[PDB]
Order: structure tokens, then C-alpha cells, then sequence
């Protein structure tokens, strides 16, 4: 967790503009990879610790392997090939990734997402059985 | 440029809960007053090095009038109030179940 | 609006309802925005109006939902709309004395 | 047909004396806090932070004035849900708290009068009374600029709310608050002039808070009763009307226990995770 | 933990399968006794992490790491099993299939690594071509 | 994990052994696995120990995709070897030197490799990404 | 260059200084430690480099 106040939500801090969050992360994955009196309720509380440690960690990894579903397993940013529709945002690149966070950009197309989940499951399906296809002459 | 859909995972964003909170107090737990002896076996210790995160510009809406803590709050302490102060003589209505 | 009837002297009863069958926070009001009963938590309130001797509610029916106005030995000049407001719906009654 | 439900039940004495209580969120959970020293009963907060613990708040059960409770930071804050609702409860939390001392003298041994163990009375201190009005009605005239604020007794309604009520230690008090709210206001005081005393009841058949219903309970302790309490806000509800020709009347109000409870808990929120979003990019998958 | 995939195979493989993808797009589109069993139950939660993780990378000796599916390029040997897809997937559960191949599993362990090997060293070859 | 490190992380292999001993005990040991052949006091110090290896684990698997390494163990790279770092050859230093001497022998130019790593990443990247702006 | 934890068969309620102390200082001795020799390393040391 570079970024961030919380141990999912890793990618950036709360308040800062969804491009300036990555270009933040970046320089910290950088430097990160490059190596650049005892109370008795001490135990209740070291054991809670741990708990919000490791279900955090078990939601991760169980997320990690369902998003295989729209053939992002495994990854944090996962780039597809369902073209965007203005319908669900007018705006352009570069206005929600300079001026918008992450909160105000969800809230903007909060009701189209069910609709974008199905349709990255669809996009998936296809092209799982375009290879496939290719494999029965290969 | 044509605009593609990106799938991001590890997104700052929350949503409002509802949950169950823990209490903790720092109960005696020889006494037998009765917050005391609620709270040493409802509550767990308070935290001997609690902390907070200033977030930073963001604006969060609050509403008391909407908080659920609220309505937790006010069931724990009617069942603390209940293990206790027993009146002599408990008097409730009750009605059948009729379409009147 | 509801009409109900009644002769000088008499009692009558005045209803809100509630469709969720537990004590909900309720007041009565005049025409004049007077309050006149109210629930608060369990208790009974009454505000500044002219019926604070003569309204009564029966409290062991607030958990069924049923929210009353009872208005004992009426005068002819109790003859007003009376408003209702239970959760976020209002409701609107009639009396004629 | 409704046919009351009775239980008998033990009647033993306990000590009884409210502690912090903190609320901590669950794995997965955390709680957000508004740290703006002006918040308002509602809306947006722009100082804001996460904590897992909220501060200790002490079960305190009381009808017309918020007994033991944390203070304003700067000014007296008054919340509402709407200011101009007739029918809601306006709290108004202080800066500074002002203490009230009661007690039920060891002399007080009568037990009848004809065919007072029950009587018991409180102390508040006469210039912090009414340099808290003052301080209220300035922040009211905010809201009514042009009308007198009148401070009025109940209307009317069941004694636990018309009366003060508490609890300490077992014995149930019931309070007269005439002689603090029977004050009237312009910006000056109208009151005379050190002490004000209220007179207390102990009871002993009290109606229920906790749901519909009565209760009763043994008969008082010989003696040595004490409270000592820093009162920290007030429940006043607002008399309006039609015909409010330039006066508006504050009456204590409450007797709805979760408003005591918002009263402390108006600046936290629970909240949840969803680190899983969407946006366009100008990037495309290889196919 | 993951517990396979928590049916204890009282459905068969392919009604198995079906549930899953359902659940992933639900998923996705959305006292002092206590201190000593907090810390059993807590390892057991650890434990089940370190042991995946773990799989999961060993997983690339036959070219399967990270995944929780993975296809190979290994035929089916009949003698192995001479049931049909439909046969195996539809009728049994993951506990009945075991054990209809369970002592032929060191024999396909072996040729699943044999068959990564030999992908890996015809890729690099290629490599110094292009 | 893997019982030859003796240490939660640098599981690869015992310190002390050759880099290529390590890596053939390490193939040995996947075969093995895969063919299945104050006590609250310390007990949360031994959690805590082991929560943390988890939660570093993971953190590097993901930050290593900034050189095109995301999810890997090993992972090979584009970038090619400069003699100036090291003349030594690839037998020589696999058959006959361990982890530690190694990573000593070639420790200023950490910086340096890796610096050319994340170039070559994004290099890739975006010839990857031109040749879609058609296909 | 870390920060250590120190730990003591302290009994506290013997009221002797060392004991006091440790009672919140420090923590109770593990009950089974564990050493694991490990293969021919060779490690260079310096008592008089020494942070701890
Ligand atoms: C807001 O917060 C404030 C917090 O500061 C709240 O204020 C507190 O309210 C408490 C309510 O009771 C009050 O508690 C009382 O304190 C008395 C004084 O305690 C101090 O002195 C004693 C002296 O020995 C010390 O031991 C103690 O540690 C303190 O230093 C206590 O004496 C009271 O206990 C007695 O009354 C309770 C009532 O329920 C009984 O349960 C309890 O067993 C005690 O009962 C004795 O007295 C009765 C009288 O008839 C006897 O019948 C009975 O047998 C006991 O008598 C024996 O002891 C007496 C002692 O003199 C002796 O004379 C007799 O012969 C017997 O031996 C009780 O603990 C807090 O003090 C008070 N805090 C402050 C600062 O004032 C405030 O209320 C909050 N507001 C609200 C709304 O909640
Ligand atoms: C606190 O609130 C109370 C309640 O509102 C307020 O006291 C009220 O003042 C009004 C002033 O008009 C009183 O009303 C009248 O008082 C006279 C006194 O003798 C009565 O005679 C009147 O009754 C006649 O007129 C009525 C008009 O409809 C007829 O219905 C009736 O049959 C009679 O003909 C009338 O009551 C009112 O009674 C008082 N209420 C109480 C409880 O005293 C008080 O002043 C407020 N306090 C402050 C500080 O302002
Ligand atoms: C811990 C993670 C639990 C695993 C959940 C199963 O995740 C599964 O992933 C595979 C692809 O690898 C998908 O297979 C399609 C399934 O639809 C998906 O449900
Ligand atoms: C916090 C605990 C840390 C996580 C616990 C698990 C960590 C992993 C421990 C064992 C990891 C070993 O996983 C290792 O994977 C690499 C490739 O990915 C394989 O290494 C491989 O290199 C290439 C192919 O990749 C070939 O030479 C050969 O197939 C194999 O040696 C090893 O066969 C396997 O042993
Ligand atoms: C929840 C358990 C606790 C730990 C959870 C796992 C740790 C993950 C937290 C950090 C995640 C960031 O890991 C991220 O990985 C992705 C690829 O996968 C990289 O993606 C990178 O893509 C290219 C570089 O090629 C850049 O345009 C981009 O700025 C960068 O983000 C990021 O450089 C790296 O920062
Ligand atoms: C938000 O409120 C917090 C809480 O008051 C402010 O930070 C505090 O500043 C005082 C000044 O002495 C410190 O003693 C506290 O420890 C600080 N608290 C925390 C949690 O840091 C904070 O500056 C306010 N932020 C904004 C943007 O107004
Ligand atoms: C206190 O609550 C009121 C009621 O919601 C807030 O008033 C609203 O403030 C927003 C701010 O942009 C306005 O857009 C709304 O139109 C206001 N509502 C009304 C009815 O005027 C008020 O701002 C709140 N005060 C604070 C300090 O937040
Ligand atoms: C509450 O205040 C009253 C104010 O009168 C106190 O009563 C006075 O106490 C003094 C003490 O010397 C006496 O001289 C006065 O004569 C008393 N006045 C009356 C009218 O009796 C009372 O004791 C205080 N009570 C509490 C709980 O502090
Ligand atoms: C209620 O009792 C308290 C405690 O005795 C009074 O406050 C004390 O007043 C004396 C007077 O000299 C001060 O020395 C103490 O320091 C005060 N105590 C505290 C905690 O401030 C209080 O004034 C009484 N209140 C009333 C209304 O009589
Ligand atoms: C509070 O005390 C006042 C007196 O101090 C009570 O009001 C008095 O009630 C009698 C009853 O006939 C009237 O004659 C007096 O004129 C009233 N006095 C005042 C100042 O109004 C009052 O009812 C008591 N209130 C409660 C809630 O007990
Ligand atoms: C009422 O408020 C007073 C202060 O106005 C509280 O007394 C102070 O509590 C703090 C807590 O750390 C102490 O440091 C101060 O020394 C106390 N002041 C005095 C004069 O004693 C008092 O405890 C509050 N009472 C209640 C019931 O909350
Ligand atoms: C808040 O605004 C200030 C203005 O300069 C900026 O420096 C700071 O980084 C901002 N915080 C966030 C989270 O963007
Ligand atoms: C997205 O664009 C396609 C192009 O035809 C259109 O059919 C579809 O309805 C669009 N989506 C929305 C939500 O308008
Ligand atoms: C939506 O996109 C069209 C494209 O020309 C633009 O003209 C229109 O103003 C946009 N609407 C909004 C609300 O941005
Ligand atoms: C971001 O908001 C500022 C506000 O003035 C605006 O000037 C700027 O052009 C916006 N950025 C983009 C990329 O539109
Ligand atoms: C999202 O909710 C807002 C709320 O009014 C609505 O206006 C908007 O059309 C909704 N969008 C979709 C995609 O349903
Ligand atoms: C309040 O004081 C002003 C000061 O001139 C006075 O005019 C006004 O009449 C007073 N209010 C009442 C109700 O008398
Ligand atoms: C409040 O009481 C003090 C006591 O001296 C007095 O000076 C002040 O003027 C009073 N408040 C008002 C508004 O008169
Ligand atoms: C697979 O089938 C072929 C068919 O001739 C047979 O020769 C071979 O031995 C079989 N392999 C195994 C492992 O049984
Ligand atoms: C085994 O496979 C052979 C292949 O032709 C088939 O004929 C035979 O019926 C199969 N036996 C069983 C039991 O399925
Ligand atoms: C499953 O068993 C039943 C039993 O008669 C059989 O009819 C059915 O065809 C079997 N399904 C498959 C896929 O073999
Ligand atoms: C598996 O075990 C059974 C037990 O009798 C045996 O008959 C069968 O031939 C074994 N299969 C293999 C592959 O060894
Ligand atoms: C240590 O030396 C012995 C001598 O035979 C050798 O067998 C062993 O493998 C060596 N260990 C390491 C880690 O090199
Ligand atoms: C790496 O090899 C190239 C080949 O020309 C050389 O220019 C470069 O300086 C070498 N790097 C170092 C560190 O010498
Ligand atoms: C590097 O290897 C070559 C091979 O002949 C040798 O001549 C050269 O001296 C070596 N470099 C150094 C610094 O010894
Ligand atoms: C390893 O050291 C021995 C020592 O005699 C030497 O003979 C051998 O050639 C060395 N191996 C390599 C790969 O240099
Ligand atoms: C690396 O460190 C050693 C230690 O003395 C030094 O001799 C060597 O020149 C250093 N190499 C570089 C590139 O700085």
C-alpha cells in the first residue's frame, strides 16, 4: 500500500485527481522496488490488527482470480476492448483524469455500471471462443 | 484518440455501511457497578494507542438524523439498562392479532 | 379529506395510520400549524392548543401502527381540518361538530 | 383487545454511574469523522477523517438537558433537522458546560403526610444560566431576526417530559425547570438581579423510555444521594403557528432517547470498500 | 480459505463450474477464551494464504502459474479414462472423478512437466532466430 | 513455503548454496509438493512475522510489473548483459558463487539495471500500443 | 538499524526495580525459541559496530 489511507483503495490517496494519484504511484513503485509500555489489552488489539490484516488480504486475492472472469486476472490495471460510449461519459480523457477523483468520477457513471459489467463479460466470452476457434485448425 | 474501458482494482472510493461495532470500555471488572459489570463481559478494553488519518481534500456528507450508529447505540444501552434497573413490576401492552 | 361528525359534548376519534406496525414518530397539527399530540420516543406530548385538556391518544395501539386523536367533550369550535403526519406521508380529517 | 402484560421481578439496588462507552468498526470497516468545528446537523464536511474508534461516549439517559456529554469547540451550535419544522427537535449543544448539583438530604425523613423521604432539589449557578440564554437566544435571533424569543415551560404531556428527568444511583428524579426557562428575551435579559434551585421528586412508577409501558420500583435509599453533572446541551422544540405575530416560543422538548444519542454521534460515519472501478483510457487489449 | 470451491463435490464438476461464474459476477458487481481461539482461528486463515500462494507459483513447473484453470496441451489418454466429456463432466463430482484416475495421476504429473520443457526450449530457440 | 531458504522470504534457496544448486533444488522440491509426495503472547509475534512476509509478497508481485515482471518468481527481461558489469561467465558465476557474494560483486550497478529495466518496459509498451492503433 | 523488543522472566509483584520495569517495559521469554544453523556462510562481524 504505497498510497492511501486504507489498505484496499491502495492506488491513491483520498482527494487527489485520478491522474495525479497514478503519476504518485508510479514514483513511489519506483523507489519501492529500487530499495530507495506493554498493556495487557495489548493482545486484544494486536489480534483485531491482524484480523483487518488478513481479511484484507483474503478479499485481494479472492478478487484477483474472480476479475479473470472479463480476462483480468491477476492484475491491478486491466486494459480491455469495449469501446466507451459518450452516453456514459461526455467527457474526455484528459477532464476526469486531470480534474476529477476517484469518488466524483465513480458517482458519474454510477448507474451505467451494471451495464458496463455485462458487457466486459460478453467481450470475454468472445474472444475465448475466437481462440479457441483458431485452435480447431491449429 | 478512440476511448477504451479500463478496469481499475485498488480504487479509493467508499460507500456508507451497515454494520455492527464493537464496544470497548475501560472497565473495572471487580466492581459491581453495573456499567462496569455490563461492560466486562459486553465490551473488549479501549485501544492504548488509537489513531487517526486526516484525509485530504475531500468532502464527505454527514446526516445525524439518517446515522444508524444510532439505532445501535440506543439497542445496546436498552439491553444494558434491562440487566439492571429490574423494576418490581414490568408492565407491557400486548394486542391480538386482528384486523380491527 | 375525511369527514367525521359529532355533536357538542361528545367524543370522537381521529386516526393517522402507519403501514410499518411499530411506534413511529407522529403529531397532529391544526390548521394553523398548532401542534396538538405528538410521539416522542414513548411518551405523549401535547402542544399549545386549545384541545391540550380534551386530546388523548391510546398509546398501547402505537405499535400496531394506529396513531389516534381522541378529542373528549367537544366544543363547536374544535370543528377543524386536522392534520396528520406519520413518517414522511400526511393525511388530512374533517371534524364537524 | 390489548391486555397488559405483567411481570413481577426481584427488586435489588445497584450502583449505577455511566461509562465511556467507545464504538469501534470491524475488519473492513472504518468509521469517518467530521472535524469541522461548525458542523452543522447535516451536509458536507471538508475536514474529514478515519478512525477505527469513536470517542467514549457515556450512556447517559436523560429528557429536557443532555447531562454529561462533550462540548462545542468554539461556539453554541444549534442542530435541527429543519428549522422552520414546528414538529422537530432543535439541539443545542454548548461550549462550555454548566454544572448542576443535586441531593437528597440525610434529614428528609418523613414518610407521609396525613391519612419527605421523596424530596430532593438541584443548584445551578444563576450567572452561568443566563449567560448561556443570552448566548442561545443570539444564536436564535440568527434564524427569527425579527421576533422575540420567548422561553416557555411544556406545553403539556406525560412528567417525564415535562419535568427534568435522571437516574443516579437507582433513584429516578423528576425535576421543576419552570424557573429556568420561564425567562423572556430581546437582546437583553428580562430576569432580576444567585442560586437557582430546582425542586426535585424521587418516583417511583415511571413510565418507560426504553418501549410503551410502565414500571415501577422499590421505594427510595435512606440517604447520601449526590449527582454532579455538567450539562452540555439542551432539547428545545419551537412553538409556531399562524398567528406567531413577531414571538417565537422555545419550550423543552425530548423525551426521544435517539435524539440524546445523535447529540454525540452527529460526527461519525460508517463506511465501506469498493476499490474495484471503471474508466475510459485511450489503451486497447490486444486481440 | 479456498476449500476447492466449497461444494464438497455433492454436485458434479460441471454444475460446479456454472456456479462459480455466476458467484464471480455476483461478486464483482456487489472473554477471554476469545484471545485463544481469535489466534487458532487466525492461523488456520494465515496458513490457508501461505499454502496457495505457494501452489499457485509451483503451479509454473508445468506452465500454470497463477492460474486457478489451466489448459494444457497434454492429450487425454483414453486408457487414462475411456469416459466422454459430457459423461465425466455432468454425471460425477470432483471426489468420484479422483478416484476413477487417482494412481494415474504420477504418470500425468510427469508428462505435464515433460510438455512444459519442451514448449519453454522450442520458444527460446526461436528466439535466437527472431 | 519452500523449506530450502530458512527464512520466510529468500525462499529460492539456502543461504550458501550456489545459485545453480539453488535452482536445482528448488525444481526438485515443486515436484515433491505438487505430486503430494506466554503462548498469546508469541503466538501473535509469530502472526505478525508471517502476515508481514504475505503482505510484502504480494506488494513486490504487483510492483515488479514495472518491468514487465508482474506475478513472477523469475522472469526474464530484454535488456542484455554489459560485460562492464561483469566479466564473468554464466557458468562460472551459476555453478560456482552464491546469492550473497554475487549480489556484492555487482552492487553498484543496481541502480543502474535497474533504471534500464523500467526503460525497456515501457519501451515495449508502447510498440505494443502503436501497432494497435491498426490492428 | 530496528528497534528490539526486550523480554524478561519479570515477575512484577516481587516490587524489586528490575522487575517493576520490565513489567510494562518488556514482554515474557519465548517458551521454545528456535536456532537454525545454517550452510557454509561465512558473515563478517563487528562487536564495536554493533547498533544493538
Ligand atoms: C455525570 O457524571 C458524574 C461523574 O463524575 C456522575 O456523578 C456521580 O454519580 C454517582 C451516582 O451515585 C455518585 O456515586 C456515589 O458516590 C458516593 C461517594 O463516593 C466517594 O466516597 C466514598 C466514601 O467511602 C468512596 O468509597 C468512593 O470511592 C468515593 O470516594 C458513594 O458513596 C455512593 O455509593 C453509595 O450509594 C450507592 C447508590 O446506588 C450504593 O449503591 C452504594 O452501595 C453506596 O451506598 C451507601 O450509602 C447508602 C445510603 O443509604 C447505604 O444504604 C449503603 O449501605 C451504603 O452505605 C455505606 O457507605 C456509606 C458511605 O458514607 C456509609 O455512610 C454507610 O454507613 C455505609 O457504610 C455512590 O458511589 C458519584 O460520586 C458521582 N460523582 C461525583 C463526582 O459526584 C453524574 O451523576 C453523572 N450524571 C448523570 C445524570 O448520570
Ligand atoms: C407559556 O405558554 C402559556 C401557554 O400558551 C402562556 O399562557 C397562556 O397565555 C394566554 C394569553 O392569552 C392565556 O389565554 C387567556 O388567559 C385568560 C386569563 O384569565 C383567560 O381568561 C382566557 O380564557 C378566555 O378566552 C378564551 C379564548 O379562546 C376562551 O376559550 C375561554 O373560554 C375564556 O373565554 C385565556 O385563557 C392562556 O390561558 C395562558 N395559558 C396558561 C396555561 O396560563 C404563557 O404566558 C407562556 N409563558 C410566557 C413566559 O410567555
Ligand atoms: C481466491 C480466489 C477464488 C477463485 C474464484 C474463481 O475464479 C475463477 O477464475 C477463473 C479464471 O481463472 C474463471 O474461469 C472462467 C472463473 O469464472 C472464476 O470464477
Ligand atoms: C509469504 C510466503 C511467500 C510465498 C510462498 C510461495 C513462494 C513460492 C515458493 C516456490 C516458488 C517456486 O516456483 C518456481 O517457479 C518458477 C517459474 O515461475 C520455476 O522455475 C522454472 O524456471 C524455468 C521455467 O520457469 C525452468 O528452468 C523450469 O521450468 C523451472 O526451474 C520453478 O519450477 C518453481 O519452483
Ligand atoms: C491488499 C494486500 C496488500 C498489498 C496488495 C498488493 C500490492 C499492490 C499495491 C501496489 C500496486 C501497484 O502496482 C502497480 O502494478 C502495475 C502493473 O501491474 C504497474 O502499472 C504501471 O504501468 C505502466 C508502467 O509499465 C505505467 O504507465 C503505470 O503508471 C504503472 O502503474 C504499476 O507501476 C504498479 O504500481
Ligand atoms: C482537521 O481537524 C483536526 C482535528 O482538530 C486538525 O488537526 C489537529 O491540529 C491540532 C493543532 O494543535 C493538533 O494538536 C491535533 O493533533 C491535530 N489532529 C490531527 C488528527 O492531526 C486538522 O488540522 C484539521 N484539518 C483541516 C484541513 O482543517
Ligand atoms: C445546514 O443544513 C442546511 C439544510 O440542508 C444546509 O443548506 C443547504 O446548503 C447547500 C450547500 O450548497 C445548499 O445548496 C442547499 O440549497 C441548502 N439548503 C437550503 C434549504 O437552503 C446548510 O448549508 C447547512 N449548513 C452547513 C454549515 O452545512
Ligand atoms: C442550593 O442553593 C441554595 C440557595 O438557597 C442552598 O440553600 C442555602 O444554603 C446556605 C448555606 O449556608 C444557607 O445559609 C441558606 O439559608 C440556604 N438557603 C435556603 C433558602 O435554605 C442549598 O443548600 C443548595 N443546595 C445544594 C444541593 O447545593
Ligand atoms: C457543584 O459542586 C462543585 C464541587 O464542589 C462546585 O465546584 C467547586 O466550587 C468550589 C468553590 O470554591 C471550587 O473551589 C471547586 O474547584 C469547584 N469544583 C470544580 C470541579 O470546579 C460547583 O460550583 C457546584 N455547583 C453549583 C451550581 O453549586
Ligand atoms: C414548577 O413550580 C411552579 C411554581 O414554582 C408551578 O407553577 C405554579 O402552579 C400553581 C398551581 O395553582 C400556580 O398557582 C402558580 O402560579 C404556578 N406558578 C408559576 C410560576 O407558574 C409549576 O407547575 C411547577 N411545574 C412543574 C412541571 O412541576
Ligand atoms: C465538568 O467539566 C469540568 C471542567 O469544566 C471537568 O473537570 C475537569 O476534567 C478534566 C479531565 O481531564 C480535568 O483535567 C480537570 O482538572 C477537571 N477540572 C476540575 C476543576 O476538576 C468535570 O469532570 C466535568 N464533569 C463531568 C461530570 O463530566
Ligand atoms: C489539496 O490542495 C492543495 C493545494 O495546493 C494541494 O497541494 C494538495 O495536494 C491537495 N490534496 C490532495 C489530496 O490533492
Ligand atoms: C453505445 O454505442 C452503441 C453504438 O451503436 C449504441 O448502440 C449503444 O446503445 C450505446 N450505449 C448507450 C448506453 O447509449
Ligand atoms: C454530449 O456530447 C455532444 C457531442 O457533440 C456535445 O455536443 C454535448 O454538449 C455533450 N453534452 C454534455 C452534457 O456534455
Ligand atoms: C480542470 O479544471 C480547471 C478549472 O479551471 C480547468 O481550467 C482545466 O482545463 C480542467 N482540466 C481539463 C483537462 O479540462
Ligand atoms: C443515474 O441516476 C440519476 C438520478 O436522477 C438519473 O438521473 C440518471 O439518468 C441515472 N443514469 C442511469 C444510467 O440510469
Ligand atoms: C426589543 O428591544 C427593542 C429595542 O428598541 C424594542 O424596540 C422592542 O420592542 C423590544 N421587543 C419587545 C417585544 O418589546
Ligand atoms: C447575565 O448575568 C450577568 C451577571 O453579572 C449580567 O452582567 C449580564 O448582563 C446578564 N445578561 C444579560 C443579557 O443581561
Ligand atoms: C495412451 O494411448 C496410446 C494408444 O496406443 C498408448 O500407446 C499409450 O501408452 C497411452 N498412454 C498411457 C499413459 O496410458
Ligand atoms: C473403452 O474405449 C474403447 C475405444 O473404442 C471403447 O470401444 C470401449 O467400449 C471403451 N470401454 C468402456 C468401458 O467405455
Ligand atoms: C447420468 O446418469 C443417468 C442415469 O441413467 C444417465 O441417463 C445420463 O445420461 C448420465 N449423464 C451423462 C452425462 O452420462
Ligand atoms: C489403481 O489401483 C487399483 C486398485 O486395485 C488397481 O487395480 C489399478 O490398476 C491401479 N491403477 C494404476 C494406474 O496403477
Ligand atoms: C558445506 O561443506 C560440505 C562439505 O562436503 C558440503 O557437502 C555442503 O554442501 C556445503 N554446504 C554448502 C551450503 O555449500
Ligand atoms: C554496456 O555496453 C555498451 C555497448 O556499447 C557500452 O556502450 C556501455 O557503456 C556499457 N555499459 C557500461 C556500464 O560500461
Ligand atoms: C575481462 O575479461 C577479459 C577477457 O580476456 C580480460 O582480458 C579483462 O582483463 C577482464 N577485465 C578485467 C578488469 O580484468
Ligand atoms: C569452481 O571452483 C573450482 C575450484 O577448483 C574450479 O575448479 C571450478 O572450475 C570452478 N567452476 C567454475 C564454473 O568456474
Ligand atoms: C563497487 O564497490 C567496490 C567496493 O570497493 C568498488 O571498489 C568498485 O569500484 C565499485 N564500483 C563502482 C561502479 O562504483
Amino acid at each position: 500500500v504505497g498510497l492511501g489511507a486504507f489498505i484496499l483503495g491502495f492506488l491513491g490517496a483520498a482527494g487527489s485527481t485520478m491522474g495525479a494519484a497514478s503519476m504518485a504511484l508510479t514514483v513511489q513503485a519506483r523507489l519501492l522496488l529500487s530499495g530507495i509500555q506493554h498493556m495487557l489489552q495489548l493482545t486484544v488489539w494486536g489480534i483485531k490488527q491482524l484480523q483487518a490484516r488478513v481479511l484484507a488480504v483474503e478479499r485481494y486475492l479472492r478478487d484477483q482470480q474472480l476479475l479473470g472472469i472479463w480476462g483480468c486476472s491477476g492484475k491491478i490495471i486491466c486494459c480491455t476492448n469495449v469501446p466507451w460510449n459518450d452516453s456514459w461519459s461526455n467527457k474526455t480523457i484528459n477532464e476526469i483524469w486531470d480534474n476529477m477523483t476517484w469518488m466524483q468520477w465513480e458517482k458519474e457513471i454510477d448507474n451505467y455500471t451494471q451495464h458496463i459489467y455485462t458487457l466486459l463479460e460478453v467481450s470475454q466470452i468472445q474472444q475465448e471462443k475466437n481462440e479457441q476457434e483458431l485452435l480447431e485448425l491449429d | 484518440a478512440k476511448k477504451w474501458v479500463t478496469v481499475y482494482y485498488g480504487v479509493p472510493v467508499w460507500k456508507e455501511a451497515t454494520t455492527t461495532l464493537f464496544c470497548a470500555s475501560d472497565a473495572k471488572a471487580y466492581d459491581t457497578e453495573v456499567h462496569n459489570v455490563w461492560a466486562t463481559h459486553a465490551c473488549v478494553p479501549t485501544d492504548p494507542n488509537p489513531q487517526e488519518i486526516v484525509l485530504g481534500n475531500v468532502t464527505e456528507n454527514f446526516n445525524m438524523w439518517k446515522n444508524n450508529m444510532v439505532e445501535q447505540m440506543h439497542e445496546d444501552i436498552i439491553s444494558l439498562w434491562d440487566q439492571s434497573l429490574k423494576p418490581c413490576v414490568k408492565l407491557t401492552p400486548l394486542c391480538v392479532t386482528l384486523n380491527c | 379529506k375525511k369527514v367525521v361528525l359529532g355533536k357538542k359534548g361528545d367524543t370522537v376519534e381521529l386516526t393517522c395510520t402507519a403501514s410499518q406496525k411499530k411506534s413511529i414518530q407522529f403529531h397532529w397539527k391544526n390548521s394553523n400549524q398548532i401542534k396538538i399530540l405528538g410521539n416522542q420516543g414513548s411518551f405523549l406530548t401535547k402542544g399549545p392548543s386549545k384541545l391540550n385538556d380534551r386530546a388523548d391518544s391510546r398509546r398501547s395501539l402505537w405499535d400496531q401502527g394506529n396513531f389516534p386523536l381522541i378529542i373528549k367533550n367537544l366544543k363547536i369550535e374544535d370543528s377543524d381540518t386536522y392534520i396528520c403526519e406519520v413518517e414522511d406521508q400526511k393525511e388530512e380529517v374533517q371534524l364537524l361538530v | 383487545n390489548c391486555n397488559t402484560s405483567v411481570i413481577t421481578q426481584a427488586c435489588p439496588k445497584v450502583s449505577f454511574e455511566p461509562i465511556p462507552i467507545h464504538y469501534c468498526a470491524p475488519a473492513g470497516f472504518a468509521i469517518l469523522k467530521c472535524n469541522s468545528k461548525t458542523f452543522n446537523g447535516s451536509g458536507p464536511c471538508t475536514n474529514v477523517s478515519t478512525v477505527q474508534c469513536t470517542h467514549g461516549i457515556r450512556p447517559v439517559v436523560s429528557t429536557q438537558l443532555l447531562l454529561n456529554g462533550s462540548l462545542a469547540e468554539e461556539e453554541i451550535v444549534i442542530r435541527s433537522e429543519n428549522i422552520t419544522d414546528n414538529a422537530k427537535t432543535i439541539i443545542v449543544q454548548l461550549n462550555e458546560a454548566v454544572e448542576i448539583n443535586c441531593t437528597r438530604p440525610n434529614n428528609n425523613t418523613r414518610k407521609s403526610i396525613h391519612i419527605n423521604i421523596r424530596q430532593a432539589h438541584c443548584n445551578i449557578s444563576k450567572a452561568r444560566w443566563n449567560e448561556t440564554l443570552g448566548q442561545i437566544v443570539a444564536k436564535l435571533e440568527e434564524q427569527f431576526p425579527n421576533k422575540t424569543i420567548i422561553f416557555n415551560h411544556s406545553s403539556g404531556g406525560d412528567p417525564e417530559i415535562v419535568t427534568h428527568s435522571f437516574n443516579c444511583g437507582g433513584e429516578f428524579f423528576y425535576c421543576n425547570t419552570t424557573p429556568l426557562f420561564n425567562s423572556t428575551w430581546n437582546n437583553t435579559r428580562t430576569d432580576d438581579y444567585q442560586n437557582i434551585t430546582l425542586q426535585c421528586r424521587i418516583k417511583q412508577i415511571i413510565n418507560m423510555w426504553q418501549g410503551v409501558g410502565k414500571a415501577m420500583y422499590a421505594p427510595p435509599i435512606r440517604g447520601q444521594i449526590r449527582c454532579s453533572s455538567n450539562i452540555t446541551g439542551l432539547l428545545l422544540t419551537r412553538d409556531g403557528g399562524r398567528d406567531q405575530n413577531g414571538t417565537e416560543t422555545f419550550r423543552p422538548g425530548g423525551g426521544n432517547m435517539r435524539d440524546n444519542w445523535r447529540s454525540e454521534l452527529y460526527k461519525y460515519k460508517v463506511v465501506k470498500i469498493e476499490p474495484l472501478g471503471i474508466a475510459p483510457t485511450a489503451c486497447k487489449r490486444r486481440v
